[PDB]
DNA sequence: CTAACCGTAGACCTA
DNA sequence: TGTACAGTGACAAATTATCTGTCGTCGGTG
DNA sequence: CACCGACGACAGATAATTTGTCACTGTACAGGCCCTAGGTCTACGGTTAG
DNA sequence: CTAACCGTAGACCTA
DNA sequence: TGTACAGTGACAAATTATCTGTCGTCGGTG
DNA sequence: CACCGACGACAGATAATTTGTCACTGTACAGGCCCTAGGTCTACGGTTAG
C-alpha cells in the first residue's frame, strides 16, 4: 500500500558465456535480484557463479538494504537511491528469518528477467543463445542498465511517474541509514584461521595486516569479506555463541585496483596449472632409481 | 571503534520464542495484542509476566538476547585475593633463572605457608593446576608464533650494524655457512669416519646453489677459500657422475652476506674480498638469514636419510644401526650429492614464486653474460703474511725454513710480503711495496 | 567362543522402526494383520513391500537389523592389486636398517615404476599416505604399551643365567648403580666443576635407601666400596644437617644384584664379596631392574629441578641460562641431599601398598636386630694383589717401591699376599698361606 | 489369564542400616523385586545401594529372566525354579524398551514389601525402626525368605496351590533357556580400558587376565560386570555402532571367596584414609621452607 | 749364551 | 614480510553394494 | 475358486566408500654424541740369575 | 752490558 | 605382572548471579 | 471511574560456576653435551747484533 511496504525477491541462470582473465572459458553465472513491489522497483542485485540455494539472497539483502554508493568506473548518471528495510521480505523457497528478525522484517517464503533478456543480456558477447566477457564487465553493464533505466523507465502501470520516481512518492517517511555493522549477520566467512606474527592474517594466496591484531599473535579468530571486493577483512574473534567484532585487516603486495574474490582465485589456480607443467620426464624418476641401485 | 557483537546461531528454545516475538512486536488493538501475550504464554508455557521481559529484552539486544546469559562470574577465583596473587608469585619465581618449578611444588609451597599463617583453607593442588593455567598456556603459543617471511619478488637483509642491504640481481648477494652431513662414510677397507663437514655457497637472489664442497676438514678460511674457489670457476664433470645437465653457474658476488664466527672475520679474507672486490657483511642473529641455512634441512629429506649409515637428526633420534651400517665411501657420496643437485634440486620451481627453476630464476636474472674468471687469477686465494726481513745474502725468513731465488741478495734489509699456498710450502712468491703498490719481485725455493 | 554381537544404541529413524515393528509381530486377524500393514507403511511413508523386509529383518537380526549395515567394502583398495602390495613392499625395504624413508618417496618410487610398465593410472601421493596409514599407527601402540608391573607383597627377579631369585625380607636382595646429578657445581671461588656422579644401594625389599654418595670421581671398583661402606655401617650426623629424623639402617645383604658394567664384575668386588659373605648377581636387560633405576627421576622431580645450576634430562631440554647460574658447591649439595632423603623419602608412604613409609616397611621386615659391624673390619674393602716374592733381606716388591718390616726377611722366597689402600700405599699388609689359609704375617713400610 | 502371561516390578528404601566391613556405618540401601502377577510369584530381585532410577531394573530382569543357581552358601532348601521371558513387562515410570524389543517382550510404564516388613526386616539387626550388617549378609536373609517361605506359602487367594505351585501350574508349554550372552544387554559397564601387555585390565584396583586378549596389547577395549560378583569381567570390541563380544577376563592376586562391587570400592576406600593418615608434620613443610632459604 | 721374572703398555668389553 | 617441503582439513567426482518398486509365483485361508 | 501373506527373479535408483584436488599450517635449518673411565687379560723389551 | 728480533705458546671469542 | 609420581577425566557439594512469581504503582486508553 | 499495558520493590527458586575427591594412565629411570677446531691478539725465553 506504500513504497517498501512489501519486497520480493528473484533469481535466475543467466545464459551468458563468461570467459576468464587468461582467456579460459567460464560456465554460466547466477543472478539473484531484489525488487520493491509498490512501484517495481529494483532494490539491488547479486551476480556471481554460486546457485540462490541458502547464500546469494543474504548479500543481495544486504545489496539492497545499504546506500549504494558507486564508482566513476560504472559510467552511470543516475543516483541509485534506495536504502532500509521494508516491512516484509519475500524470497524463493532457519538463517532467513534470523536475518529478518536480528534487521527487524518478516520474512516470508514463496520477473524483471523478461527485460533484462530483451534490452542487455541477448545482445552481449558470449550470449549462449568467440567472444569474450569478463565477470566485471558484465556487472558494469547490468548496474547501468539498472540505474539509468529500468528504474528511470515510466510503466504502463502508472504513466506519470517512473519506478524510481513512484518510490519516492510512496515513502511514507524518511528512511535512516543503518550503521553497516549492523548488517554483519550477512557476510561470508572463513571458520578459522591464525594470527601470525605483527597481526597478520592468509586469505586467498593475499597477505593482510590488521589493526591492533598484533596483541593477539598465536590465537584463532575468524573472518567475513563480501566476494565483491576483498581487500578489506573484517576479524572477529570467537566468543561462546557469539563472534565478536575484533579489527579489519587491508590486503598487501596487490595491484591499486580494488580486488575481487572470483579474480583472486583465478590467479591462484593460473600459477597452480603453471606449476604442473614443468615436472621431471626424466630427470627426477631416474635419479631415484639410480639412487637405490647404487646404494645396493 | 567499537560494538557489533553478532550473535551465534541460536538453539531451539530460542527458536521457539524468536517466533513468539515476532507475533508481540507488532501492535495491534489492544485487547487483542493481550490476548497475543496469553497465547504466547501457552506456547511458551511459562507465565502471562515473563514474555514482557523477553520481548523488551529482544527491544535491547536483538538476536543475542535470545542466547542463554552468561553466569557473569566465570574465571572468578572463590579464593582469598592473598592467596591467588601467592600462587602467581610463586610460581613466577620458582622458574626464573636456570631452576625449574611444577605446579605440584607450588601448592606444597602454599600448603607451607597455610601452615605459618594458621590457615585452615588453603586451595587444594587441583585448584592451583587451574588457577596457574592460563600461564602455562599462553606460552604454547608464544613460543610458536610462525613468521609471515616474505611475500615474493622483493627482498632485503640486516646487517649487525642495522644496515639494510637490497638483493636485487643474480650474483648480487651470495651467502655461505657451514653443517655436518649426518652419514658416516667408511674408507676403501670398511673402517668408519667421523661425518663430514657439508659448505654451501648460495645465491641470495635465485636461491640456486652456486658451489658446494664436502669432506673432513674443520671449517677454517682455508675451507671457505676452497668452496669459493669451486662456486667461482666454470663448473665440469665426467661421464661417471651420469648426469643429464650441466651445472651452469659461475659469476662473481658483490656482498659476501655470513656468519661472524671466525671463519669469516679473518685477515685470510678480507684479503681474498680486497683482491676480488667484494664486501663482507655479519648476520645480526640465526634467524635473520634462514635462505642459506634452510636447504640443509631438505637434503636431509630428500637425499640424506635415504642412504645407509644415516645417523638422524640429533641424538634423541639416532638410530641404534647407526654405526654399523655405513658403506658408503667420500668419494661415492660426494658423486651422490653432485648428481642430485644438479639434476634435481636446481631443476625445481622456486617456491616463492611462479614457473622459474631454480636454474632459470638465476640466468634469467643476471645482468649480463659473466667472462669467466682465468683459473690462474685464483692465487690471489693463497696467504700473504705482511712481512718477513729479507736476510744479507738473499735469504728470507719463513716458517722455520730459509728461501732462496733470483733478485733477493740486491734487496737485503728490505721488508717484504709472502704469498704461499698453506697446504704446500715448496717456494714463496716475494713481493714488495714500490710506491705503495705490491709488486712482484721474484718466486723463492726452500 | 562366539557369537553376541550387541546393538549399539538406535537413533531415531530405527526407534521408529521399532514401534512398527513391534505392532507387526503379534499376529491376529489376517485382514487386521493386513491394516497394520497398511498403517504401517503410512506411518514409515515408504511403500507396502517394505516392512515385510523389515520385520523379516528384525526376526532374525533384532535390534542390530534396525542398526544401518555398513556399506561392506571398508577398508578395500580400488587400484589394481600389483600396486597395493608394491607400496606395502617399498616402504617395507625403505626402512629397513639404519635408513629411513618417507611415504612421499615412496609415492615417487610408484611414479617411477609406473613409468616404467606405461601405466597411466598409478596410485596419487594422498592414496600412498592412506595405504601406508595401517602401518603407519600400529607401530604407535606397539612403542607405547604400558607394562602392568606387579601387584604387590610378592616378588621376584631374574638373573642374565635365566635363575629367579625370590625377594623375602629387608636385607635380602640389595641393588646398586650409577648416574648423574643434573647439575653443575662450584668451588668455594666460584668456578664451575663437571657435575657429580651419584651412587645408591636400595633395598629391594622395602625400597627404602640404603646408603650414597655423590662426587667428581668416575665409576669403579673403589667407588663401590665406598658405597657399600656408608650402607653398611650405622650412620650418624652433625646438627649442621638440620635433621628431624635420624637415618636408621644398617645391616649386611645376601645378594648384591646389579648391572653387568666392569665396576660390578671385578676380583676386587668378588674378594669383598667372598670376605663379607654375599653373592653377585647380573641384570638380564635394562628393563629387568626398574626399582634400582627409578628413584633417580623422583630426584630429578623433587630435588635437583629446583636448585640453581639445573640442566636437563637431555640436551634438548638443557636451559641456556645452566652455565652461568650455578653457586652450590659440593659440600652444600651433599647436606641437601641428606635432609632430603632422611626427613622426606624415606618417611613417604610405599607406592605398592597400605600405610607402611619406606623406613617402616624395611623395619617391620628385618628378621633379626642386625650386629653392628665393626667399623675395623671394613679394611677387608681394601684391595688384595694375589702375589709378590719377598726378596732377600726381607724386602718386598710392590708398585714401583720396595716396602720392608719385621720378620720378612726370613720368610725369603716365599710368595704373598698384598692388601693395601689404593689412595694412601705407606704400608703394606702381608699375607702368607699356611693350610691354604690366608694368614696375617706383617705390616711392611714403604 | 496364565503363567508369565503379565510381570510386574517394584521398588523401596529399605529401612535396615547397613555397616560395612571395617565396621563403618553404611546409608540405607535400595531393593528392586519382579512378580508375575498370575500367582503373585517373586521371578527375581535386586538388592543394593542404588536409586531405581534408569539402572537396576535392568539387573533385575536379567535375574528375574536367567536360571537362579544359588550356592550352598544362601542355605536355601527349595529350588528356585523359574526363568525365562513373558508376554508383557510393566515397571514403574527408552532403554527400557529397548531390552524388550531385543528380548522379545512387551515393555510397559506404571507390593510384596509388605510381608518383607512383617516377616523379615523389621526383625533385623540395624533395623532404623548398636548393631552390625553387611550388605551380603542382608542378601542371603533375602533370598532365604523368598525362596523358602513366601513362594511356598498358599494365598488366600488360592487356599489349593502355593505362589510357586499355581506358577507352575499355569504354564502352558515347557519355557526353554536362552543363551546367557543374549542377555547382554544389561550389565553395567565402563566406557574405555587399554589392554596392558600380555592382555590384562585394571578395574577397581584389581588386575584382570583375559583369554586371547594379548592380541591386542595397546587398544581401547570397553567392558562389562555383574555387580554381585566381579571376578569374571566380558570384554567387548568397539565397532562403529556396535559392542561386539571379545573375551573373558579373571581377577588376579585377590582372594578365593567370590568378590563384589561395593566390597572392592570398600577396600580401596580403606586404602585412601590410611594413607591421608600419616601425612607429614612440620617434616615436609620444615624441609621445602630450608630449601629456599639456603638456596638464596 | 740361556732361562726366569715383576712393572708398562696394548687389545678388548661395558655402562 | 626468516624459509620452503611434508602432512592435513574440506570438498567434488567415479564406482559400487545395497535398498525400493512392480510384478510374478507359491502357500495358507475363507 | 477367490483373497491375502510370504518369497523370489528382475530391473532401477541411491547413498556409502574410495580417489583425486587445493589451500592453510606446524617445525627444523641455525658446530655437535661417538667419546670416556674403568676393568680383565695378555704381550713384552729390559733386567737378572745360572 | 744493552738493545732489537722472528718462531712457540698462552688468553680469549665464536660457530 | 618393571616402577612410582605428576597430570587428567568423571562426579558430588557449596556459593551465588540470575530468572520467576505475586503484587503494587504509574501511565495510557475507553 | 474502570480496564489494560509497562515498570518496579521485593522475596523466593534455580541452574551456572567453582572447588574438592577419586580412579586410571602416559613416560622417563635406564654413562653422557660442555667439548673442539679454528682465528685474532699478544707475551715472551732465547738468540743475535752493537
Ligand atoms: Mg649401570
Ligand atoms: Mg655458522
Amino acid at each position: 500500500d506504500y513504497s517498501n511496504h512489501v519486497w520480493q525477491c528473484d533469481h535466475t541462470r543467466v545464459d551468458v558465456l563468461l570467459v576468464d582473465q587468461h582467456g579460459e572459458i567460464l560456465s554460466r553465472p547466477w543472478l539473484t535480484t531484489v525488487i520493491d513491489t509498490y512501484s517495481r522497483c529494483i532494490m539491488g542485485i547479486n551476480l556471481g557463479f554460486d546457485a540462490p540455494s541458502s547464500g546469494v539472497v543474504a548479500l543481495a539483502l544486504r545489496h539492497a538494504i545499504l546506500p549504494k554508493r558507486y564508482g566513476s568506473e560504472y559510467k552511470l548518471h543516475c543516483e541509485w537511491g534506495t536504502y532500509g528495510k521494508p516491512e516484509h521480505f519475500y524470497t524463493d523457497g532457519n538463517h532467513l528469518s534470523q536475518i529478518g528478525a536480528q534487521l527487524g522484517f518478516v520474512c516470508h517464503l514463496r520477473r524483471p528477467f523478461k527485460t533484462l533478456n530483451d534490452q542487455l543480456f541477448s545482445t552481449l558477447p558470449g550470449y549462449t543463445g568467440d567472444a569474450r566477457l569478463t565477470l566485471r564487465e558484465l556487472e558494469q553493464l547490468l548496474v547501468r542498465y539498472i540505474v539509468d533505466r529500468y528504474n528511470q523507465s515510466i510503466d504502463a502501470r502508472m504513466g506519470d511517474q517512473t519506478r524510481f520516481e513512484r518510490w519516492e512518492a510512496g515513502l511514507p517517511t524518511v528512511p535512516v541509514p543503518i550503521p553497516e555493522r549492523d548488517l554483519d549477520i550477512c557476510l561470508m566467512k572463513q571458520s578459522r584461521r591464525t594470527v601470525q606474527r605483527g597481526g597478520c592474517l592468509q586469505f586467498q594466496n593475499l597477505m593482510y595486516r590488521g589493526e591492533y591484531l598484533a596483541g593477539y599473535a598465536g590465537e584463532t579468530v575468524n573472518l567475513r569479506f563480501d566476494p565483491r571486493d576483498i581487500t578489506t577483512i573484517l576479524v572477529y574473534r570467537q566468543e561462546n555463541n557469539q563472534e565478536v567484532f575484533l579489527t579489519r585487516a587491508h590486503a598487501q603486495g596487490l595491484e591499486t585496483e580494488q580486488l575481487a574474490l572470483d579474480e583472486a582465485e583465478a590467479a591462484s589456480r593460473r600459477l597452480r596449472t603453471a606449476g604442473k607443467t614443468i615436472s621431471n620426464q626424466s630427470l627426477l624418476q631416474e635419479v631415484v632409481d639410480r639412487d637405490a641401485l647404487v646404494a645396493t | 571503534l567499537e560494538k557489533n557483537v553478532i550473535a551465534t546461531q541460536l538453539s531451539e528454545e530460542a527458536q521457539v520464542k524468536l517466533e513468539v516475538i515476532q507475533s508481540l512486536l507488532e501492535p495491534c488493538d489492544r485487547t487483542t495484542y493481550g490476548q497475543k501475550l496469553r497465547e504466547a504464554a501457552e506456547k511458551l508455557n511459562v507465565s502471562l509476566r515473563t514474555v514482557q521481559r523477553l520481548v523488551k529484552n529482544w527491544e535491547q539486544d536483538g538476536l543475542v538476547g535470545l542466547t542463554q546469559t552468561s553466569r557473569a562470574d566465570k574465571g572468578k577465583h572463590r579464593i582469598g585475593e592473598f592467596w591467588e596473587n601467592f600462587i602467581t608469585k610463586t610460581y613466577k619465581e620458582g622458574n626464573k633463572g636456570s631452576k625449574r618449578m611444577t605446579p605440584k611444588q607450588v601448592a606444597l609451597r602454599v600448603e607451607a605457608k597455610a601452615r605459618e599463617l594458621k590457615d585452615s583453607k588453603p586451595p587444594n593442588y587441583k585448584t592451583v593446576l587451574r588457577v596457574l593455567a592460563p600461564i602455562l598456556e599462553k606460552q604454547q603459543k608464544a613460543k610458536s608464533i610462525r613468521s609471515p617471511g616474505w611475500r615474493g619478488t622483493t627482498l632485503s637483509v640486516k646487517t649487525r650494524e642495522g644496515k639494510d642491504l637490497s638483493v636485487d640481481y643474480s650474483n648480487h648477494v651470495w651467502q655461505c655457512d657451514h653443517t655436518r652431513v649426518d652419514v658416516l662414510l667408511v674408507d676403501q677397507h670398511g673402517e668408519i669416519l667421523s661425518r663430514p663437514w657439508l659448505t654451501t655457497v648460495i645465491d641470495t637472489y635465485s636461491r640456486c646453489i652456486m658451489g658446494i664442497n664436502l669432506g673432513f676438514d674443520a671449517p677454517s678460511s682455508g675451507v671457505v677459500a676452497l668452496a669459493l674457489r669451486h662456486a667461482i670457476l666454470p663448473k665440469r664433470y665426467g661421464s661417471e657422475y651420469k648426469l643429464h645437465c650441466e651445472w651452469g653457474t659461475y659469476g662473481k658476488p658483490e656482498h659476501f652476506y655470513t656468519d661472524g664466527g671466525k671463519d669469516f672475520r679473518s685477515n685470510h679474507l678480507s684479503q681474498i674480498g680486497a683482491q676480488l672486490g667484494f664486501v663482507c657483511h655479519l648476520r645480526d642473529r640465526p634467524s635473520e638469514g634462514g635462505v642459506v641455512e634452510r636447504p640443509f634441512k631438505t637434503l636431509n629429506d630428500q637425499l640424506f636419510s635415504t642412504l645407509p649409515g644415516y645417523t638422524g637428526s640429533n641424538v634423541q633420534e639416532r638410530p641404534e644401526d647407526a654405526e654399523k651400517d655405513a658403506r658408503l665411501t667420500l668419494r661415492e657420496l660426494e658423486q651422490l650429492l653432485v648428481r642430485y643437485i644438479v639434476d634435481r634440486y636446481n631443476q625445481s620451481i622456486d617456491a616463492r614464486m611462479g614457473d622459474q627453476t631454480r636454474f632459470e630464476r638465476w640466468e634469467a636474472g643476471l645482468p649480463t653474460v659473466p667472462v669467466p674468471i682465468p683459473e690462474r687469477d685464483l692465487d690471489i686465494c693463497l696467504m700473504k703474511q705482511s712481512r718477513r726481513t729479507v736476510q744479507r745474502g738473499g735469504c728470507l725468513q719463513f716458517q722455520n725454513l730459509m728461501y732462496r731465488g733470483e733478485y733477493l741478495a740486491g734487496y737485503a734489509g728490505e721488508t717484504v710480503n709472502l704469498r704461499f699456498d698453506p697446504r704446500d710450502i715448496t717456494t714463496i712468491l716475494v713481493y714488495r711495496q714500490e710506491n705503495n703498490q705490491e709488486v712482484f719481485l721474484t718466486r723463492a725455493h726452500a
